[PDB]
RNA sequence: GCUUGAGUCUCGUAGAGGGGGGUAGAAUUCCAGGUGUAGCGGUGAAAUGCGUAGAGAUCUGGAGGAAUACCGGUGGCGAAGGCGGCCCCCUGGACGAAGACUGACGCUCAGGUGCGAAAGCGUGGGGAGCAAACAGGAUUAGAUACCCUGGUAGUCCACGCCGUAAACGAUGUCGACUUGGAGGUUGUGCCCUUGAGGCGUGGCUUCCGGAGCUAACGCGUUAAGUCGACCGCCUGGGGAGUA
RNA sequence: AGGAGGUAAAAAUGCCAA
């Protein structure tokens, strides 16, 4: 659950934390990891490229699986595991001839509890089905877009999404970001909600709590010199340019979709 | 005066609607107890039994459909 | 709601709109709620039925007319 | 619900015979076996408010009975919270 | 255990196909050793008001005694099937068979 | 300009207002004339005399389609609710039925606190 | 010791008692369009506003929230606050009949602990309608008001806090006793169910009224009658339920 | 005996003591 703690120390004051005590509290389990080499923002040119990263922890990436493509096989969660690459919590999965496997955890899951996933599988979350077979109105998680790619949608912490209406040959799922967007009806979706939903309330409290999430110190504009930002300059603290970004493009209101190759599917824009 | 039940004994069922049409109106409303007489725990009994048949669609509720 | 008279009728005969609510219903609920007069405007009502009442059997007055 | 079943077992664990449904020992039994299963069901609403007041009484009739007990027959008074596991 | 007394409606199209369905919910109460008692059957009769838009559908009454744990996994077969609309279940009332 | 035996005609009796709309069986809006536009103008504009008169101005702009057999349709208290049918009564056309279809809610959408 | 006070057990009845999870229709608003044509809306009158970029009226379809017409009643329930579509699950309390049991186990209660409308406050959701603030239009001597058009917080949900109301039958709780009458509601017995019955016996409730009491008005078997047991509080008005 | 609908634009103040 989400605790508080007491001000022993300044930085100690404001500082709140989710714990969990079904959580493993060991070592990872071995084979399903990959190292990943932090960056520091920077690309294969070497430049920063996206700032204000760089830095804090090493971790160790977890191949999760998206795909779910073991089909009329029931499996059974072993523990749930942190883990440092999501927002969310993973679950050490294993599938009744053997397999160890790494799942999204759905918020209703303990360990030991049994799922399956294919066509045949029922609507229990934890489930992973195609969007025909799932009834309209339900509450799925980890939707991909095109048949078979993976999942991208809804798999942060604590998020889902509603399927609002069958329209045939596809389907109209409602986003968190307020979005009606068509996906095709055969893309599989696994069934409930993310855990970890504590994750909204967690405050860092100290700015170095910042750092070892791998962020640097992002610097105001306009304390800035007039050759570094669009702002910054004056006699003490003046304005008065429309703010943009670094870049001299106006932010606060400025649309930047601009696809064309998928407004096929966006039936509403988000608000 | 034009009592019910009562002494007739009944535990007013929601199904059997040819009993039930007496006690509402011809535009799909409950007919108050004051007006056909029934007792009040009879006529509780009976509007229980409206509500039911309301959601089975044996009875409208009012025209609009 | 729904009359037909069926064939002669040749005029309204619109009986049907104070036989159950539809001119007074919508002159009531058009406007505040109050949460308590309903229940404050339900009081004097009630009591001025039972001094209707009283005054029923009370009729044994001579006045002589 | 402490059904027909339930308390059935309860009067005969513990009165003089199945008939002595009164006694002392057999309510507080009565009270105790209630009490505990209500704790299941006050655990997942915890804002019921209502239904916990016919607890506080079902706890202050046993509070009650035992305070009796104790001036009364203190042999048997320290032979029902051994059978019960009460009295803090 | 409890009496039950359920009705469910269901899509006049798939009536075609109604009495298999009858008797998996039957064989899952008395599986579970709970009995039946009714079984009436008041067919494609017409709606008075239009469910979903749909006119005329089929009718099932049952007047079950079954124990709890059975009808909460019924309700989920009549939540999760699109042949059956507007189902309903009420509470024990102990039944008998009549009232056509 | 399209010729038709039976259509509709919706009458909306507000309290401020009435305006009469006559349709087709598919309520597909023929025509229609409403009491402001006849004139009327506030005060006058509530008044039975307006709502009669109103029909009138709708009686004809449907003579292009001649219907002669029509439903009514009545919404809203008014003073027009018993006067806009003695405006066809006369203006020859053979009244079917009349329903009425005043949107009597089931206590949803809390209404206004209306002056004091 | 005893049973009449309290309490238990058995069979049942009635209920907006509570908590949780579903579910349905009417309606408003909105969204996409079809038809269609100049107003609509509002008011004491008007204007602001909306509308020829096609409104309003009408029809089909979709989304969303909130509330549950009729039943419905000085009807029922709860310690009070309060509680109203329907269904399930968990669950409190009251009441009735004939028996059985325990044996005064009772009443009241400072401090203490718990619940406690609405509005506020905190976090995170939700946002149809409604509407503090606020803006515009009128009104007016002025109108930072009523009225009109809008409209955010708020009302809704989950969890914490606040702890106050004309939180009022302005009436503390328990028990005993003392004329009646007309009803409501919910049990139950007997008799001819012989038909909307006949006579009882319980619980709860509304109105009238006698003795009595009261400053009067009025209370009047549910007392504000006649007494008993405890508790709370009052001591001229203001200043002040303030420092 | 029972019952339904309709029915106001704003409009202030009058010295101190007897």
């Amino acid at each position: 659950a989400v605790v508080k703690c007491k001000p022993t120390s300044p930085g100690r004051r404001h500082v709140v934390k989710v714990v969990n005590p079904e959580l493993h509290k060991g070592k990872p389990f071995a084979p399903l990891l990959e190292k990943n080499s932090k960056s520091g923002g920077r690309n294969n040119n070497g430049r920063i490229t996206t700032r204000h990263i760089g830095g804090g922890h090493k971790q160790a990436y977890r191949i999760v699986d998206f795909k779910r493509n073991k089909d009329g096989i029931p499996a059974v969660v072993e523990r749930l595991e942190y883990d440092p690459n999501r927002s969310a919590n993973i679950a050490l999965v294993l599938y009744k001839d053997g397999e160890r496997r790494y799942i999204l955890a759905p918020k209703g899951l303990k360990a030991g509890d049994q799922i399956q996933s294919g066509v045949d599988a029922a609507i229990k979350p934890g489930n992973t089905l195609p969007m025909r077979n799932i009834p309209v109105g339900s509450t799925v998680h980890n939707v991909e877009m095109k048949p078979g790619k993976g999942g991208q949608l809804a798999r942060s912490a604590g998020t889902y999404v509603q399927i609002v209406a069958r329209d045939g040959a596809y389907v109209t799922l409602r986003l968190r970001s307020g979005e009606m967007r068509k996906v095709e009806a055969d893309c599989r979706a696994t069934l409930g909600e993310v855990g970890n939903a504590e994750h909204m309330l967690r405050v860092l409290g100290k700015a170095g709590a910042a750092r070892w999430r791998g962020v640097r110190p992002t610097v105001r504009g306009t304390a800035m010199n007039p050759v570094d930002h669009p702002h910054g300059g004056g006699e003490g603290r003046n304005f008065g340019k429309h703010p943009v970004t670094p870049w001299g493009v106006q932010t606060k209101g400025k649309k930047t979709r601009s696809n064309k190759r998928t407004d096929k599917f966006i039936v509403r824009r988000r608000s | 005066f034009c009592r019910f039940t009562a002494e007739g004994v009944q535990e007013i069922d929601y199904k059997d609607i040819a009993t039930l049409k007496n006690y509402i109106t011809e535009s799909g409303k409950i007919v108050p107890s004051r007006i056909t007489g029934t007792r009040a725990k009879y006529q509780r009994q009976l509007a229980r039994a409206i509500k039911r048949a309301r959601y089975l669609s044996l009875l409208p509720y009012t025209d609009r459909h | 709601i729904k009359v037909r008279e069926n064939e002669p009728f040749d005029v309204a005969l619109r009986r049907f709109k104070r036989s159950c609510e539809k001119a007074g219903v919508l002159a009531e609920v058009r406007r505040r709620e109050f949460y308590e007069k309903p229940t404050t405007e339900r009081k004097r009502a009630k009591a001025s039925a039972v001094k209707r009442h009283a005054k029923k059997l009370a009729r044994e007055n001579a006045r002589r007319t | 619900s402490l059904s027909t079943e339930a308390t059935a077992k309860i009067v005969s664990e513990f009165g003089r015979d199945a008939n002595d449904t009164g006694s002392t020992e057999v309510q507080v039994a009565l009270l105790t076996a209630q009490i505990n299963h209500l704790q299941g069901h006050f655990a997942e609403h915890k804002k019921d408010h209502h239904s916990r007041r016919g607890l506080l009484r079902m706890v202050s009739q046993r509070r009650k009975l035992l305070d009796y007990l104790k001036r009364k027959d203190v042999a048997r008074y320290t032979q029902l919270i051994e059978r019960l596991g009460l009295r803090r | 255990m409890r009496h039950y007394e359920i009705v469910f409606m269901v899509h006049p199209d798939q009536s075609e196909q109604v009495p298999g369905m009858i008797e998996r919910y039957t064989a899952a109460i008395t599986g579970a050793e709970g009995k039946i008692h009714r079984l009436e059957d008041w067919g494609r009769r017409q709606l008075a008001y239009p469910i979903n838009k749909l006119h005329k559908a089929h009718y099932v009454l049952m007047n079950v005694e079954a124990p709890q744990e059975v009808i909460d996994e019924l309700e989920t077969t009549f939540r999760f099937n699109d042949a059956v609309i507007r189902s309903m279940v009420m509470r024990t009332k102990h039944a008998v068979t009549e009232a056509s | 300009r399209k010729q038709v035996s039976d259509g509709v005609a919706h009458i909306h009796a507000s309290f401020n207002n009435t305006i009469v709309t006559i349709t087709d069986r598919q309520g597909n809006a023929l025509g229609w004339a409403t009491a402001g536009g006849s004139g009327f103008r506030g005060s006058r504009k509530s008044t039975p005399f307006a709502a009669q008169v109103a029909a009138e101005r709708c009686a004809d702009a449907v003579k292009e389609y001649g219907i002669k057999n029509l439903e009514v349709m009545v919404k809203g208290p008014g003073p027009g609710r018993e006067s806009t049918i003695r405006a066809l009564n006369a203006a020859g056309f053979r009244i079917t039925n009349i329903t009425d279809v005043t949107p009597i809610p089931h206590n949803g959408c809390r209404p206004p606190k209306k002056r004091r």
